[PDB]
């Protein structure tokens, strides 16, 4: 069962390498989060000190 | 008289008209005298041990070599990509040896390789398979001869 | 089974592969200890300096090219060799039994650098106290006729 | 041997390359908050110096 | 979190992590701990409370000091459990590290069991080990942690395997994935020790009054390229240095005080001179007689140096 099996063989490696590549786009997303909410704090913290 | 001398032969000599200066020369090639003929006996040992204790194994070492080279050009032999995790080769085995040979890739398996044949299926080609023949270990001038 | 094929002639079966790489040189006794096969490679249009091993046979050339000039001054002064004693029981008839073997060959390069290394400095440092010495000597002699 | 192999080969490598990918997928999005963890901590840092 | 905090503390499970002689328990132990030690909630806080069983990872892999293909007690070894133990025991001991604090503690905790980790790889390795074997030493290195700059200057003093180190880097693996951290080890860890200062840290250990070989002297091309400003020091501490030659007991000291006296080999003989305030030949001599091979190997070179630098 190999014959019709390059086919399979050629999209399981392609699954393999796509699901870590969106696993890396994930990844990238949430470094994408992780600076645009670190930046995004002067609505709240900042305006924390001014009530103060 | 001193170019002529060197030219042909002469060694620089700054010697003293008396004997006084005697003393002197003597002192100071003393100096040097007092050690020189240390080098070779110290030389000696260093050379001696050293080339024992390596003669013992740099002929074993050079087999190695050579049979890793050998290796690394049979696997050079074969094909690599990255995407796709698969080695390509091809090799012709005979015709009895259809299935004792995979149960060899048995000896290469409890251990060494997960249930590992890597491939016992096969696609065949019409290209011509070579033939052989052998000279029974006991007649090998004969067929030598024969087949030359 | 046994087939004469002198009275006839032979055919040998070729076999497809689809050997996953993960197994590509540990793999190496498998054929290395009793193989006893041929291949028909599949690298082509493709050359040495264009292909991979090329890199690491040229680190690898070069030990030969120590070990062959060592051999000259090993045999140089005044010993011979046991010669390889492997040769006559590690490559005992034919066995499966060939021990494995990894990356040690690299630190057999370092090795035999670190090695190299000794011999250079002792060859081009033992090499000069003989003239040196022999004109000092000379010199020497020359200050008996000071009288 | 018997050409019966091939279920085992071509499953456990395939079976081995998901395994990596799974471990490798989690992986690096692991690295991935802890990345986003320390670089938010930074930039809250430059918040806070603001504020100061 | 409580949950596991009960399930952490007990008697008998202790045991199924200590059955090493049989590998069956500790084996689930750790693999279930792998598939729940992935969420820093669990991590740290279980890393809080097991900070003794490390020797278990530890003959994990001592095992393999000798080994062979076909030898030992095992039936389907490796195709999922053999060496999957190990795959599972590295990847969770790396894994967990990622706490900046774990590792910046784990390394001075336990350095030397640490320093031949290096050897996993040195000889053997199988196919997953690659990514990590060392990729956890990249951790040891990242630039993210106290301490990040300063212990692995010992692993490389005793390892050495720098050169052979890089052995491994250049035959070609099939995986990209590998290439580029295996590249960044080298490069970063070559810009510290040949900026390692030398004469600033050379006359610190020896106004210090102890002393290892400190092979970074030896290698000299880039410390003689400045020798010259030991001849502006004149290197009269190097007289005292003489003080040390006469009497000795450190091999180390006794033999790279030969090594010191011989780089002379690539400096300029208006080093001779002042050497000429020595020169009494049977002193070196006298040390000659000293044959204690592990030394006397570069003292061959030491009383050698006069007379081929006369060639010289």
């Amino acid at each position: 069962s190999q014959k019709n099996g390059i086919a399979t063989l050629l999209q399981a490696e392609k699954e393999a390498h796509e699901i870590v590549s969106k696993a890396r786009k994930y990844r990238q997303d949430k470094l994408k989060q992780a600076k645009t909410d670190a930046a995004k704090e002067i609505d709240s913290y900042k305006i924390q000190k001014d009530k103060e | 008289i001193r170019k002529i001398a060197e030219s042909l032969d002469a060694n620089l000599y700054d010697v003293d008209s008396s004997n006084e200066g005697r003393s002197q020369q003597l002192a100071k090639v003393n100096k040097n005298l007092s050690d020189l003929y240390t080098v070779l006996k110290t030389t000696s040992t260093t050379l001696e041990s050293e080339l024992y204790a390596i003669a013992k194994e740099l002929d074993s070492w050079f087999q190695d070599v050579t049979r890793e080279k050998a290796i690394f050009e049979i696997l050079n032999k074969s094909n690599y990509d990255t995407n796709r995790k698969i080695l390509i080769a091809e090799g012709w085995i005979p015709r009895d040896e259809l299935a004792t040979l995979q149960a060899r890739l048995g000896e290469m398996i409890a251990r060494l390789g997960i249930d590992v044949p890597s491939i016992i299926q096969v696609l065949d080609t019409n290209h011509t398979p070579p033939t052989f023949h052998r000279t029974n270990k006991f007649t090998a001038g004969f067929q030598s001869i024969c087949d030359c | 089974e046994k087939e004469e094929a002198i009275f006839r002639s032979a055919e040998m079966a070729l076999v497809q592969f689809y050997i996953p790489q993960e197994i590509s040189r540990d793999s190496a006794y498998t054929l290395g200890q009793l193989g006893l096969v041929q291949f028909r490679d599949l690298n082509s249009k493709v050359r040495a300096f264009q292909r991979t091993f090329v890199n690491e046979i040229r680190r690898l050339d070069n030990v030969e090219r120590q070990y062959r000039y060592f051999y000259s001054l090993l045999k140089k002064h005044d010993i011979k060799l046991y010669e390889g004693d492997t040769d006559k029981y590690l490559d005992g008839s034919g066995e499966l039994y060939v021990p494995p073997s990894g990356s040690v060959i690299d630190d057999y390069v370092r090795n035999a650098s670190y090695l190299e290394e000794r011999l250079i400095q002792m060859e081009d440092a033992t090499d000069q106290i003989e003239v040196q010495k022999n004109d000092l000597e000379q010199y020497r002699f020359i200050l008996q006729s000071g009288d | 041997l018997t050409p019966n192999q091939v279920n085992d080969e071509l499953n456990k490598m395939q079976a081995f390359i998901r395994k990596e990918a799974e471990e490798k997928a989690k992986e690096i999005q692991l690295k991935a908050d802890q990345e986003y963890e320390i670089e938010k901590t930074n930039i809250v840092r430059n918040e806070t110096n603001n504020i100061d | 979190v409580k949950l596991v905090e009960k399930l952490l503390k007990n008697n008998n499970l202790i045991n199924i992590l200590q059955n090493i002689e049989q590998m069956d328990t500790c084996y689930v132990c750790i693999r279930l701990l792998q598939e729940l030690a992935v969420i820093p909630e669990y991590r740290d806080v279980i890393w809080l409370h097991e900070k003794k069983f490390m020797p278990t990872l530890f003959k994990i892999l001592q095992r393999a000091t000798d080994s062979q293909l076909a030898t030992r007690i095992v039936a389907t070894n490796s195709n999922h459990l053999g060496i999957q133990l190990q795959y599972h025991s590295l990847l969770l001991i790396w894994l967990l590290t990622f706490n900046p604090v774990f590792a910046n503690e784990l390394v001075q905790k336990y350095l030397s069991d640490f320093l031949d980790l290096l050897k996993l790889v040195k000889i053997t390795i199988k196919e997953k080990v690659s990514r990590l074997c060392i990729s956890i030493i990249l951790q040891c290195c990242s630039t993210r942690v106290k301490q990040h700059k300063k212990v692995i200057k010992q692993l490389l003093l005793l390892g050495n395997a720098l050169p052979t180190v890089q052995s491994l880097s250049e035959r070609k693996y099939s995986d990209e994935e590998l290439r580029q951290d295996i590249s960044n080890l080298k490069e970063i860890l070559e810009n510290e020790y040949q900026e390692l200062t030398s004469f600033d840290e050379y006359s610190s250990e020896l106004k210090s009054g102890r002393l290892e070989w400190s092979p970074v002297h030896k290698s000299e091309k880039f410390w003689r390229e400045n020798a010259v400003r030991l001849n502006e020091k004149n290197y009269e501490l190097l007289k005292i240095l003489t003080k040390l030659l006469e009497v000795s007991d450190d091999p180390q000291v006794l033999a790279v005080a030969a090594h010191d006296v011989g780089e002379y080999v690539r400096h300029y003989p208006r080093g001779k001179r002042v050497i000429e305030q020595l020169g009494g030949k049977q002193l070196v001599m006298n040390h000659m007689h000293h044959e204690d091979q592990q030394v006397r190997y570069n003292a061959l070179l030491a009383v050698q140096k006069l007379m081929v630098h006369n060639w010289e």
